[PDB]
């Protein structure tokens, strides 16, 4: 009932593993199940900070972990490496910066911003323009 | 060039880690796997006749356990509810759907 | 399947494990909540009825929670499900804040009041098994089940079972080859009933003790190696982790929980 | 419509009522049970004592005291796995609650 | 079809962030009607 009908989040009961799903097969006086499980292979040292900031505040994942690999600061999923640039959307803002131990410095980037930035510079064009007429 | 040896059992390839406060490793590839599991369901079916056992076609020995009460009528009553317990077993294991 | 090693230092951001993990200075890697364990539990040949000794020692049982400890300690949940990955403590300790769903910034903003409630929690159980022996009633049971059962086998041949005298020789050296037999044959048909009793007796015990072993192994693999989500399963209240701890004949665990302690009124739509 | 539903049929409650119907078969047959000679001249233990002088009169009674204990004992043992059961269910019910 | 739904105003966050730029720019249009 809780591996073939549905998915199981309990640990190494659907087999050992991230369950997906399983399969049952008859036989003499008994049943054999084949659980398919999924398992993390290939593993590499990266480097870490619980906290980030920016604005003179403590910026936090909204989900994954902060990771870097020596030199830019990237999100990334639990169990599968997935870079992505630091956005507003990425993270929330929550207190300020000297409670948290371990904070690490660096810069906060916001996908409004260029989109923004870009309106800016069209409107400054635009100006530049209505002087020419 | 084959003999018996005796050892003290290893309890698995020992494996050190490496903790530090500032480094994580996060999997860049995976894999599938299937692993198969086995369950006993049921057993077969048994009933024997305790009258025949005990007394096979003898009317002597027949009258003589029929003294001893009412064992015979329990050890039937407990093979049969063996029996009925194993369909109830087979039926709540399967029949889901 | 590996035995994951602690590391030498003892870096956790402030929190205190010194009393759950292994002291080296025991010849036995036995640490001290474990040493209280053994102290407080108090652990026929001649007639046949030997003892035998258990495959895995104490010493290596040690080893193997020890093992589990560390791997927790270390890299949290995934030891469990594939290659062990570490991951500093203090992020760990956020993650099972996200699994019981209170947001992360809690941990960031009371590491130090965090983890001197935990300390201080430590030693309050350390008090409290150093203190009272009632808990152990749980070992302590089955160890005096056993021996009262191997007692009263003994005792049960003193018993004269209808014959003229309860020792084989005496009854043989009085008795010629030809009345014995009758004497004889009481005593053989006494103690098998008396044999079959306490065989019985064993197979049902058995069958108790393989079922505690198969719930405390669901425990083990739904409370240490990850976080469960049951209610009340591993622990009153809200679950965070875990630490099993050898025992004479058991296992104890030290379950981790998380409650809500200071409410106030408020009024909602 | 449960109210109703439960207010009708009586083949629902079965779980219950063999649980007491079981406890209430054993224990009748251990009654039934003192009825029977088990080899002996009588099954009233004040008629062996009434009559006999006082060595045959104990040797009738050892035949019954094998038979009753042997009785005895069988009820014992079923007890004793009937509970293990009622112990399992029991512990369902908790988890579920 | 919400019962005992209750008044209240709800905020945006772009809100103000486009009323700052709306005033930048109120600012810089005063400022190009100087010249
Ligand atoms: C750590 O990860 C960083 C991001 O993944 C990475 O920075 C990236 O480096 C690549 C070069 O390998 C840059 O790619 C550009 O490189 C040259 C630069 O002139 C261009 O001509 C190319 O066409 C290409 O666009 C990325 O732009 C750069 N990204 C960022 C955000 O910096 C670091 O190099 C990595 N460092 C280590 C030690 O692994
Ligand atoms: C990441 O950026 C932060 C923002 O600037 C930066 O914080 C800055 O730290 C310096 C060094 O302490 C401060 O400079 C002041 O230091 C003392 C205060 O203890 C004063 O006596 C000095 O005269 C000087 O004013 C900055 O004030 C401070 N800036 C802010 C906005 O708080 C971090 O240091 C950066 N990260 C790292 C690792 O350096
Ligand atoms: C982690 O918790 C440990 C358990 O409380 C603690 O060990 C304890 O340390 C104190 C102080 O060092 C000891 O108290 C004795 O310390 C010295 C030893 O010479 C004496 O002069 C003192 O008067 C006092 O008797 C405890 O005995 C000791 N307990 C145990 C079980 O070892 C660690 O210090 C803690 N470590 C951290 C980093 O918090
Ligand atoms: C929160 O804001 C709501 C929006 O204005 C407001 O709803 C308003 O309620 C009044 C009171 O009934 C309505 O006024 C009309 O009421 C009846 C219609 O049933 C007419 O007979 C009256 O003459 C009058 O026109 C408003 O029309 C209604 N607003 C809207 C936009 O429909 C709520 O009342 C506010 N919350 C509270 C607690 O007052
Ligand atoms: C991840 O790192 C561990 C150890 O940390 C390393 O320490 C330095 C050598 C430096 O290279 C750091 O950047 C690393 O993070 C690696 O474990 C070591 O592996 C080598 C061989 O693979 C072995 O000889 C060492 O004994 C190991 N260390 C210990 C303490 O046992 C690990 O291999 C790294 N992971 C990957 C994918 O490279
Ligand atoms: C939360 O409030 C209840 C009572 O409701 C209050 O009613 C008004 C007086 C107003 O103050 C509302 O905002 C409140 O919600 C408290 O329950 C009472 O507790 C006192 C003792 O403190 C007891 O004597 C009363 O009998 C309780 N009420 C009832 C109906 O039994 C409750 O203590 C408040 N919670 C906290 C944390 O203060
Ligand atoms: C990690 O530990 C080292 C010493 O081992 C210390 O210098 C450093 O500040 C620590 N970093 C964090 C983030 O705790
Ligand atoms: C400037 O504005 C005029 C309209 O007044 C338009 O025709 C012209 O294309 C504009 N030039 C630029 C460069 O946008
Ligand atoms: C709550 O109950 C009161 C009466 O006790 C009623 O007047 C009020 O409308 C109710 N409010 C809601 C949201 O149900
Ligand atoms: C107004 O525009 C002129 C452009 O010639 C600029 O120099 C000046 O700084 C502007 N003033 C303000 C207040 O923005």
């Amino acid at each position: 009932s809780e591996c073939v009908l549905g998915q199981s989040k309990r640990v190494d009961f659907c087999g050992k593993g991230y369950h997906l799903m399983s399969f049952p097969q008859s036989a003499p006086h008994g049943v054999v199940f084949l659980h398919v499980t999924y398992v993390p292979a290939q593993e590499k040292n990266f480097t870490t900070a619980p906290a980030i900031c920016h604005d003179g505040k403590a910026h936090f994942p909204r989900e994954g972990v902060f990771v870097s690999n020596g030199t830019h600061w990237f999100v990334t999923q639990r169990n599968f490496y997935e870079p992505q640039i630091i956005t507003t959307h990425n993270t929330f803002v929550s207190g300020n910066c000297d409670v948290v131990i371990g904070i690490v410095n660096n810069t906060v980037y916001d996908p409004l911003q260029p989109e923004l930035d870009s309106f800016k510079e069209e409107l400054d064009k635009y100006f530049k323009n209505h002087t020419s007429p | 060039s084959q003999s018996i040896i005796a050892y003290t059992m290893s309890l698995g390839a020992e494996n050190s880690v490496a903790y530090s406060n500032n480094s994580i490793a996060i999997p860049t590839n995976f894999t599938i796997s299937v692993t198969t599991e086995i369950l006993p369901v049921s057993m077969t079916k048994t009933s024997v006749d305790c009258t025949m056992y005990i007394c096979g076609d003898s009317t002597e020995c027949s009258n003589l356990l029929l003294q001893y009460g009412s064992f015979c009528t329990q050890l039937n009553r407990a093979l049969t509810g063996i029996a009925v317990e194993q369909d109830k077993n087979t039926q709540e294991v399967f029949a889901q759907v | 399947k590996q035995i994951y090693k602690t590391p030498p230092i003892k870096d956790f951001g402030g929190f205190n494990f010194s009393q759950i993990l292994p002291d080296p200075s025991k010849p036995s890697k036995r640490s001290p909540i474990e040493d209280l364990l053994f102290n407080k539990v108090t652990l026929q040949k001649f007639n046949g009825l030997t003892v035998l000794p258990p495959l895995l020692t104490d010493e290596m049982i040690a080893q193997y929670t020890s093992a589990l400890l560390a791997g927790t300690i270390t890299s949290g949940w995934t030891f469990g499900a594939g290659p062990a990955l570490q991951i500093p403590f203090p992020m760990q300790m956020a993650y099972r804040f996200n699994g019981i769903g209170v947001t992360q910034n809690v941990l960031y903003e009371n590491q130090k009041l965090i983890a001197n409630q935990f300390n201080s929690a430590i030693g309050k159980i350390q008090d409290s098994l150093s203190s009272t022996p009632s808990a152990l009633g749980k070992l302590q049971d089955v160890v005096n089940q056993n021996a009262q059962a191997l007692n009263t086998l003994v005792k049960q041949l003193s018993s004269n079972f209808g014959a003229i005298s309860s020792v084989l020789n005496d009854i043989l050296s009085r008795l010629d080859p030809p009345e014995a037999e009758v004497q004889i044959d009481r005593l053989i048909t006494g103690r098998l009933q008396s044999l079959q009793t306490y065989v019985t007796q064993q197979l049902i015990r058995a069958a108790e003790i393989r079922a505690s072993a198969n719930l405390a192994a669901i425990k083990m693999s739904e409370c240490v190696l990850g976080q469960s989500k049951r209610v009340d399963f591993c622990g009153k209240g809200y679950h965070l982790m875990s630490f099993p701890q050898s025992a004479p004949h058991g296992v104890v665990f030290l379950h981790v929980t998380y409650v809500p302690a200071q409410e106030k009124n408020f009024t909602t739509a």
